[PDB]
This record gives C-alpha cells, structure tokens and sequence, in this order.
C-alpha cells in the first residue's frame, strides 16, 4: 500500500524512512554553507541572503560557537538548527564538567549524531530540518564533520550543504586535488569567501552577505573566532576578482 | 551543613583614583597544617574584573569552574562578547545570587569581587556564605577585616579620599597590611597581588613576597617576667 510516509519512524517496504528524506527537502532548499578544513584548522562559510535594505548588515548572525573552540553553520530550517546548538552546548558543558578537558571534536560529532538519530526513532518528534557542518582543533589535530537529518555524518576534507552544495562540491574537490600537502588557514578563508560566491549563482537573483569564522591552531590559538573587518574585505575581494 | 577542610586565608582590597587593588596569599591550609602553598587565590575573569576567594578551597575551585563557564556562555551567540563583555557588576550580581546556597542550607563556605565598570567606574563589593554583601572603599575577609582595614582605612577614611589616592600610596599600603598579616595571623609570605586601572587594565603580579620585616629586636627579649 502506501502512506509509509505520514509518520516518521515508520519504514518504508524499501527500508527507508521517508520522513527523513523529506527533511532532507527543507535542507536542500535553504542558503548554501560549508567547511573547509586546512593544516591545523576549519574555515565556516555562509551565504546570508539579503531580503531587503531593512535588514540590518552584519547583525544577523548564523553562524554558532560551542563552547569556545566548535564552530556550527548550517542549512535549512534554521530554528531547528539553533535547537541542535543549544543541545551540541551542553553536551560540551557536561563533558567538560565531568573530564575536565574540553571536548574532542569526533567525541562532540556522535553527540550531535546520537541526539539527530534519536528524532528518527518516534513518531511523536519531527527530524531535523538541517544538515549541519561544524568543526574545530582539538588534542590531536582539526576535524570538519557534517550531519544530515538522518543523524549520519563522517570527517571531511572539505564539505557543503544547502542550495549550491553542487558547485561547493565541485570547487572543493578542485582545492582537494590541486592541494596535496594542505591548504592554510589564510588560503582556506579566501577560498571559501570564493566558494560562496560561486555556489550563489543558484541564487543569484537575490543579493547576499558573506560570513566566515575559523579555527586555526596558530591564526586563533585553536579558539572559534569569526574573520571580520580587513580579513574579511581582503577575502570578500579575492571572490569579488576570481567572480570575473 | 558543611564544614571546611582545606582553606585560604584574608583577601584584602581598596580603591584608589583610578582603579582598585586586591590581594590574598597563597596558602591552603588544612586545620593548623600549612598543607598547600601554591594556591592561587585571585581569579581574573576578563581583563576588568579580579575575584577573590577565601573559605573553602574546594568550594573556591567550584566557584571558578562557575565563572569560566559565565565567560563561555557569555561568548554565545554574542557579537558584542569583547565589546559593549563581563561587566563586574554582572560578575558579582550572580556569585551573590548564588545565598541560594545558604538558604537551601548547604552553603558554599567562603567572596570580594574588584574591577573597573566600562564606564571607567571602580566596583569593589563583598560576598560570603550568608549571602551577606556590602561596599567600602576597602574590604577585607576574615582577619584582614581585623588588621587590614584598619590600616586601609587611614589612606581612604571615606569615599572623598578615593581620587585623592595614588596607586603607589594604595599599592604601598596594601603590601603593608600583607606584612602584618603575616605577623599576627595561618597565612603565607608569598601572596598574589592585582591591579585594576581604568587606564593600565589588569595588572596581575605573582610571587610577591613579604619583605623588610622587623624580626631583630627578639634578641634583646629573653624569660617571660628571667633575666638571662
């Protein structure tokens, strides 16, 4: 029969649980956002379309700091993505509390992974409307992750979500290959600001804003800070020319 | 109900023209054993607040992590984290929020919370297990409250002698009562010492060291009433 898709822990003849993939839709739908993961740190990246001349510049904020070292951008239905933060933020706390240490990158992924899994298991809660990229430096090295409404996820090099993740993808995997020893947290800030600007033909009828944010063992000291003031113009130019 | 096991001693502070000092020892004792002696009292949170503890030395560690985590969630979701930031006042408004403890009976334990706030203004406020607080131009726990403050206070006898005061005068008189504490009370000659300027910023010096003690005129006292 069929109506396997009304309620979301239910499974498809096929296996699948269509309530999930149709989040995937909302996902799909919204601004573009990635991660790119350098030498010893993460460069986030978003696309922030500008609805009007009434909204403020620079005020707006999406992306997210857990803690003082992970970094969160994402795609989608972007109150649910504050909900997976605010949870991402005491999972961190409570690690800390107890370990002392602040939390590992892969250790806070399946955190986030676990509690996104778990909104697949009823069908008295809705799954996640976001596919998130998140990031930092931790004890031994960068991780970039991703993390779809499914609750998967796994290490990138590089990784994007929303409406161009195509053509983010498809730079990406330019840089991956043309950049065998590692790019450098300078480069990657740049590159991304370029990446958005590229991913948002898709979109090109609206104009947007960019925002990036980094972690870099050596350019932040390891802690979550967001590029601003000359950084940024020297990046946001460095799209601007490659644009043409 | 508790009872303290590992403690720190006085906690000593005033206000000058433009900023305020504070300073504890770094002793933790245990009973009538001088246990600990690299125990640092004075928590820095930010660059305009300085948090000194006395009490309760697991409980002062408690009261840390509580204030790493103020500055932590601060940072969430706000731009302006570094900008129009941890305001003293904010510091203490919740540590003193945190009576709860003595009304729900289990105190905590051990608080003087000293800083500029940005509208250059100096905040030194007191806090302890009661959930009692109160201002002065100089403050004092335990028995600094004792030795210290009278000597503070000749600082600056009332307010205010505040912009009349020099951070050399105060700095002077502050490493003074250290001295005293270190004659008279379970404390350490080895303290920490900060300072707040509305101009400087923090000054956070470490390692000081009780000097130029008076300690000879012993010899000439011998017996107890004994001539010999």
């Amino acid at each position: 029969g069929t109506g396997y898709d009304l309620s979301n822990s239910v499974f498809s003849p096929d296996g699948r649980n269509f309530q999930v993939e149709y989040a995937v839709k909302a996902v799909e739908n919204g601004t573009t956002s990635i991660g790119i993961k350098c030498n010893d740190g993460v460069v986030f990246a978003v696309e922030k379309l500008i609805t009007s001349k009434l909204l403020v510049p620079q005020k707006n904020v999406k992306i997210q700091v857990v803690d003082r070292h992970i970094g969160c951008v994402y795609s989608g239905l972007i109150p649910d993505g504050r909900h997976l933060v605010n949870r991402g933020r005491e999972e961190a706390a409570s690690f800390k509390k107890l370990y002392k240490t602040p939390i590992p990158i892969p250790a806070f992924a399946d955190r986030l992974g676990q509690y996104v899994q778990a909104h697949t298991l009823y069908n008295s809660v809705r799954p996640f409307g976001v596919s998130t990229i998140f990031g930092g430096v931790d004890k031994n090295g960068a991780h970039l992750y991703m993390l779809e409404p499914s609750g998967s996820y796994w290490g990138y090099k590089g990784a994007a979500t929303g409406k161009g993740r195509q053509s983010a993808k498809a730079e990406l995997e330019k840089l991956v290959d043309h950049h065998p020893e590692g790019l450098s947290a300078r480069e990657a800030v740049k590159q991304a600001a370029k990446i958005i600007y590229l991913a948002h033909e898709d979109n090109k009828e609206k104009d947007f804003e960019l925002e990036i944010s980094w972690c870099s063992l050596s350019e932040t000291n390891g802690l979550h800070k967001f590029v601003k003031g000359d950084l940024l113009q020297e990046a946001i130019d460095f799209a601007q020319k490659e644009i043409n | 109900t508790q009872q303290p096991i590992v403690t720190g001693t006085s906690v000593i502070s005033m206000k000058y023209d433009n900023g305020v000092i504070i300073a504890a020892d770094n002793l933790g004792s245990y009973g009538s054993l001088l246990r600990f002696n690299g125990v640092e009292r004075l928590i820095p949170v930010g660059d305009n607040t300085v948090v000194g503890i006395s009490g309760d030395i697991s409980d002062m560690q408690h009261i840390e992590r509580l204030l790493k985590d103020l500055v932590t969630e601060n940072a969430y979701d706000n731009p302006l984290a570094d900008a129009e930031a941890l305001e003293p006042s904010y510091i203490f408004e919740y540590l003193a929020t945190v009576y709860q403890r003595r009304s729900k009976m289990n105190p905590l334990w051990n608080i003087i919370v000293a800083g500029v706030q940005s509208n250059g203004d100096q905040f030194l406020r007191y806090v302890n297990l009661l959930g009692v607080t109160y201002s002065s131009p100089t403050l004092a726990t335990g028995f600094g409250a004792h030795m210290a403050n009278p000597l503070l206070r000749k600082v600056v006898d009332r307010e205010s002698d505040i912009p009349k005061t020099t951070v050399q005068v105060a700095e002077e008189a502050i490493v003074n009562a250290m001295r005293v504490l270190y004659y008279r009370d379970r404390s350490s000659r080895n303290f920490s010492l900060a300072i707040i300027d509305k101009n400087t910023g923090l000054t956070f010096k470490k390692n000081l060291q009780v000097e130029n003690m008076k300690w000879d005129f012993a010899k000439d006292i011998k017996g107890y009433g004994q001539k010999i």
